[PDB]
């Protein structure tokens, strides 16, 4: 009976565990992790990526 | 080069100073990494083809 | 030897590298430190910075 309060917490819940995971997605850039990027390049290089 | 000569690297320690500082290499062209970077490094293999 | 200079032979020589999700056998010539717990501290564990 209470499936519209759950929705609520569910569709909350959805959205920042999306938003958490495009953290890990690269974009084209050489890692999603930005120290690896940090730890390998120089800063005309690193900027761009 | 239709047959080039791969050398494995592993279970050691390196200075690639010894390698960018010489003006003998007519082109030192890295990708993915800075060469004046590589010291700060660790890999898990390196392999050398010649 | 009367070959241009883009004509002449060139040695060429590759160093490729990778860094799996597996731990490091190769390093660059950095010293080690001593280790340090409950303060906060800046680290580079085998390139892990």
């Amino acid at each position: 009976a209470l499936g519209k309060l759950q929705d609520v917490v569910n569709q909350n819940a959805q959205a920042l565990n999306t938003l958490v995971k495009q953290l890990s997605s690269n974009f084209g850039a050489i890692s999603s992790v930005l120290n690896d990027i940090l730890a390998r390049l120089d800063k005309v290089e690193a900027e761009v990526q | 080069v239709y047959a080039w000569n791969r050398k494995r690297i592993s279970n050691c320690v390196a200075d690639y100073s010894v390698l960018y500082n010489s003006a003998s290499f007519s082109t030192f062209k890295c990708y993915g990494v800075s060469p004046t970077k590589l010291n700060d490094l660790c890999f898990t293999n390196v392999y050398a083809d010649s | 030897p009367t070959y241009g200079v883009g004509y002449q032979p060139y040695r060429v020589v590759v160093l490729s590298f990778e860094l799996l999700h597996a731990p490091a056998t190769v390093c660059g010539p950095k010293k080690s430190t001593n280790l340090v717990k409950n303060k906060c501290v800046n680290f580079n564990f085998n390139g892990l910075t």
